[PDB]
RNA sequence: CCAGGGCUACACACGUGCUACAAUGGCGCAUACAAAGAGAAGCGACCUCGCGAGAGCAAGCGGACCUCAUAAAGUGCGUCGUAGUCCGGAUUGGAGUCUGCAACUCGACUCCAUGAAGUCGGAAUCGCUAGUAAUCGUGGAUCAGAAUGCCACGGUGAAUAC
RNA sequence: UUGAGCCUUGAUGUGUAGGAUAGGUGGGAGGCUUUGAAGUGUGGACGCCAGUCUGCAUGGAGCCGACCUUGAAAUACCACC
RNA sequence: CGCGGGGUGGAGCAGCCUGGUAGCUCGUCGGGCUCAUAACCCGAAGGUCGUCGGUUCAAAUCCGGCCCCCGCAACCA
RNA sequence: GGGGCUGAUUCUGGAUUCGACGGGAUUUGCGAAACCCAAGGUGCAUGCCGAGGGGCGGUUGGCCUCGUAAAAAGCCGCAAAAAAUAGUCGC
């Protein structure tokens, strides 16, 4: 059922209902499972009530949605009230990593409405 | 073309048994290159069917391409002053041909579970004409029989 | 309907390939000229240098004189009302030495000018001759062919 | 001649590519099969360590012996059950790798996190009739490092031409 | 001739049940049959073509009514029509 | 002023009557169709019948109304 | 010269140029102009005199600068400012 951050899955694998959360992926999550002792296959239904609990404490140890949701907004005010390179990039919609802006990286800057 | 009067590719017996029938719904599946996956499922679509409409292997299809086998296709052979499209009996190496792309196509459609499954129920609707083969079929005559004759 | 004077000779020197319905801005004679009062559209292009796409060539004088004071020409450079969406794709495919866009009808959208603007591609007099050609080539084709059942 | 920047700027158009939009598939496990090649101020095993990119250690090789180099699709099993999902991976933050005096502009990347656009592409258009289209890999040139481009090779394998 | 008017007369009308081309209202269980029957060959009528109306003669001498499923009931017989 | 009828899919016309078991096509979209469109072919959609009551086993039907479109001779305050 | 008519499709009230453009406001990222607090850094500097200002001259009524006087930056005319700045047709 509902673990720490909401969590909230419906029947899929252990791994990939804990993909539902912001912050952890499926790779990350094995890890995550690994301490829990559960299946990867089996379903919310048949995960225990017992267990079920025990997964609340084990995404608390990794910074997750609950706090790493403003992460990145730090990371941007490292940049963008900071006047950084990227954050200049950051601010109008252009890319960061050095993509070639004359063609290319039209979803950095979003959709082709115009 | 102008002059190249070649024969065509000759058609190698499946590898389960001697069909130039069931063997070209392996050649027809056959997507990057991969025969052998193509192999698995052409098979798979019969044999269900066969624990379907309880027939055998080869039955179950041959009566079925009968209703799918179209008489005569109007070809478009228009030379730009009228968008006339004069019809062309076809062909009996093209008779087959044309009803056997047009269920197998049909199995690319309505894709649920897989391309096995997808075959088998594109075929039995088809071998009684109530499928997408019939849907086909009698739509090209809608605009064949309404164009008769012409020269 | 509601159509005003068309550019029908455009289509003949011209084979404009996408078109649009931009509205027009304009003065307040211009509005009463333009349901009656021998509005002309020939010759009609554009003027663009950053969002600034006039309608060039639109020849309407007033028929009642309502013009006092300040000068009142028939003929100016009327602001077209575009999208951002059309305006920034106009920096690319209009400046290709022949490419322009041009007016092809002037019309009403309920009591509001707007007006069927198209980028034209411009037709040199060589290929001018195929299609005059090739329009009689179409109708001539089937002739021949209608004399099969005579 | 020098150091830094620029040739990597982007409200925009066009050409050519790779990637898909999946269940003939994706993922996980098991498992079998080639040639083109290239190398010494280079190829670098094996082993050790690092989740790894790689590092430490270091044999053989200027070569039918040594190394790059584990082939993939395929097959089998498990798993997924028609969704923009366990598709696609763009964008993006943090931590590291190698190149080189140096990687901010601006490299390739690896690890973790993010999760999009995109659900089949109008009008129009090309390619080809065979080991072809198609697909999956592999090497090489250039190169300190750095290609979805270029060249070369291998695997599977059509359809139709009245 | 052409229509109308009315006399005489057959034809003439299966929501749904239902064997029924049963109209309504209504008096009614014996009408009727060899002063040639059930039911034939069918003609034509016919029609929501369901199946009746139905000449003649063979057939030759029985059939239907309350009776039955029906909202209702029986042209077994009729009266207003 | 009181005489003649009909009002029903978005549209124009029928079924009603000789009771019960609402359609047609025009305009629409769905497809075919196509160097391209279209010719043309079919697929689908729509009002409980102008409204309100009564009779009737049975009302879109029939009858009472009411309303609307009108047509009409009236028209000497 | 006088009278009548018409004066943006509504011809008697409910304009909503589907648009960059001109304008205001809101949310949002916060900047001595979108700010102040001597506090964190922080000891020897600031202001007026003198003082020259890129290539030329000047230049903010005030400046990158000057420990008592000739060099260094933004900017103004000068100067690297471009052109069939839609088509299409000609000698």
């Amino acid at each position: 059922a509902r673990i720490a951050g909401i969590n909230i899955p419906d029947h899929k694998h252990a791994v990939i209902a804990l993909t539902s959360i912001y912050g952890v992926g499926k790779t990350r999550s094995k890890a995550i499972l690994a301490a829990a002792g559960i299946a990867e296959d089996v379903k919310i239904s048949e995960l225990s009530e017992g267990q079920i609990d025990t997964l609340r404490d084990e995404v608390a140890k990794f910074v997750v949605e609950g706090d790493l949701r403003r992460e990145i907004s730090m990371s941007i005010k490292r940049l963008m009230d900071l006047g950084c390179y990227r954050g200049l990039r950051h601010r109008r919609g252009l890319p960061v990593r050095g993509q070639r802006t004359k063609t290319n990286a039209r979803t950095r800057k979003g959709p082709r409405k115009p | 073309p102008r002059r190249r009067v070649i024969g065509q590719r000759k058609i190698l017996p499946d590898p389960k048994f001697g069909s130039e029938l069931l063997a070209k719904f392996v050649n027809i599946l056959m997507v990057d290159g991969k025969k052998s996956t193509a192999e698995s499922i052409v098979y798979s679509a019969l044999e269900t069917l066969a624990q379907r409409s309880g027939k055998s292997e080869l039955e179950a299809f041959e009566v079925a391409l009968e209703n799918v086998r179209p008489t005569v296709e109007v070809k478009s052979r228009r030379v730009g002053g009228s968008t006339y499209q004069v019809p062309v009996e076809v062909r009996p190496v093209r008779r087959n041909a044309l009803a056997m792309r047009w269920i197998v196509e049909a199995a690319r459609k309505r894709g649920d579970k897989s391309m096995a499954l997808r075959l088998a129920n594109e075929l039995s609707d088809a071998a009684e004409n109530k499928g997408t083969a019939v849907k086909k079929r009698e739509d090209v005559h809608r605009m064949a029989e309404a164009n008769k004759a012409f020269a | 309907s509601a159509t005003i004077a068309l550019n029908k000779r455009a289509r003949h020197e011209y084979f404009i390939e996408e078109e649009f319905e931009a509205g027009l801005a304009l003065q307040g004679w211009e509005v009463k000229s333009l349901r009656a009062g021998k509005a002309n559209i020939s010759d009609s292009y554009v003027l663009l240098r950053d969002g600034e796409a006039f309608l060039f060539g639109a020849n309407i004088t007033p028929m009642a004189v309502a013009s006092t004071h300040v000068v009142c020409d028939p003929t100016r450079t009327r602001k077209l009302l575009l999208n951002q969406r059309e305006l920034d794709s106009l920096y690319g495919r209009v400046n290709r030495e022949g490419y322009t866009v041009v007016a092809l009808s002037l019309y009403w959208k309920n009591a509001w000018c707007k007006v069927k603007i198209g980028v034209a591609k411009g037709k040199k007099q060589h290929d001018k001759r195929s299609d005059i050609k090739e329009r009689e080539w179409q109708v001539d084709k089937a002739r021949i062919m209608k004399n099969a059942h005579r």
